[PDB]
């Protein structure tokens, strides 16, 4: 019987790994000893997520 | 052969094309067929992630696993 | 599920065998051609 | 993981860079994006934005091709789960 | 120089003082032939946006076929089907007349956009319950 239970978890993982990945890019590219030109990448990303 | 040093001599019309527009056709179904309304401009946080960290004081994670471990014999 | 990562929560159980073993004793094909 | 937006043609980089900066801190003003950006109809903004994937979350169903519904559970459903 | 607020009837968003449309031509053959030598796509295009130039610099008050007609012609008769024509369509002569009103209020307006029940894109209102954390997630 796993009709809802595989449908929320699934749902609530997508915004999970999200914020994860959005926690990810953030550090990143704050750590300033990493280059000016993955910053960019990241800075990008957390504008668009 | 003739006239090749010259930028002028053209014709009126007294206008120049304009750009401006508007556009208004309602009756009901542009313009929106007006939907309900909703919200929901930005993500927010979970704030799960303590509650699924790693600590002795875990909601069931370090819970479940003492069950495990006292419980698979 | 395998077709979905998401899959039913669970410690200790049994889903996906036991449905299989229902239609299969299901079948009676005592002699079922087949694998 | 590591999801990249850097993967757009005919808009070059600082293309797509310049109107995401825009809307980040300008609030879907498309004529002020517009301007924002390098010679761009408001509307190409829109469409191109709104053909910006998030290829990281869409999973490979069941669930996989039903939302805000779903067959009932109490019967050998889950047949339909390995489908 | 732009000096008004000039509006259309929507549906004729598809016409472009720069382009022409398989809408007019349907309406308008005689200038597609090819026969007529006289007559081309680019005289009707010239006439078509001289009127709607001029049209639109005073739009509060009325414009007449027989003002182009004074003004420039090759012809009265197709002068005058195009101008009927495009007054039809509503690109000229549209905004004559102007007409208001107070407008009173009602429970619906345009500044009101809150939660509740939606037919548009999936969206969902119930998250998760306790078990749901016992996953090995990303």
């Amino acid at each position: 019987i796993d009709t809802h239970t595989a449908t929320d978890i699934y749902q609530t993982l997508i915004a999970l790994n999200l914020d994860t990945t959005v926690n990810d890019c953030l550090d990143k590219l704050l750590n300033d000893e990493c280059t000016e030109s993955t910053r960019e990448n990241a800075l990008y990303d957390y504008y668009a997520l | 052969l003739i006239n090749y040093q010259v930028d002028s001599k053209l014709l009126p019309k007294n206008i120049e094309p304009p750009l401006t527009s508007q556009y208004s056709t309602r009756h009901d179904a542009p313009r929106g067929l007006f939907p309900f309304e909703s919200y929901k401009p930005s993500v927010q946080l979970p704030d799960m992630a303590k509650l699924k960290k790693m600590m002795n004081t875990s909601d069931s994670e370090s819970t479940l696993y003492k069950y495990l471990k006292e419980s698979k014999r | 599920h395998l077709p979905f990562s998401k899959s039913e929560n669970p410690v200790l159980s049994t889903i996906a065998f036991l449905v299989g073993l229902v239609n299969p004793k299901t079948v009676q094909s005592m002699t079922q051609r087949a694998i | 993981v590591k999801i990249l937006e850097q993967i757009d043609e005919n808009w070059s980089k600082e293309d797509l860079q310049k109107l995401l900066k825009g809307i980040q801190e300008f609030g879907a003003d498309w004529y002020k994006v517009a301007k924002n950006v390098g010679n761009k109809s408001p509307e190409q903004c829109i469409l191109r934005f709104l053909q910006l994937p998030i290829e990281d979350k869409f999973l490979y169903s069941t669930i996989a091709f039903l939302v805000g519904l779903v067959n009932p559970k109490t019967v050998q459903s889950m047949t339909q789960r390995a489908i | 120089p732009q000096a008004h607020e000039i509006v259309i009837p929507s549906y004729s968003k598809w016409f472009n003082l720069e382009k022409i449309h398989s809408i007019e031509v349907q309406s308008l053959p005689e200038f597609f032939t090819n026969r007529i030598p006289s007559k081309t796509p680019e005289v009707y295009m010239r006439y078509r946006n001289f009127m709607v130039n001029s049209y639109r610099l005073n739009p509060n008050e009325y414009f007449s076929v027989t003002t182009a007609r004074r003004n420039v012609s090759g012809d009265a008769a197709a002068l005058f089907r195009l101008h009927k024509f495009l007054t039809k369509w509503g690109l000229i002569n549209y905004q004559v007349d102007s007409k208001l009103l107070p407008k009173n209020i009602e429970p619906p307006l345009t500044s009101q956009y809150s939660t509740r029940h939606d037919a548009p894109r999936g969206l969902f209102p119930f998250e998760s319950y306790k078990p749901s954390v016992q996953l090995p997630d990303m």
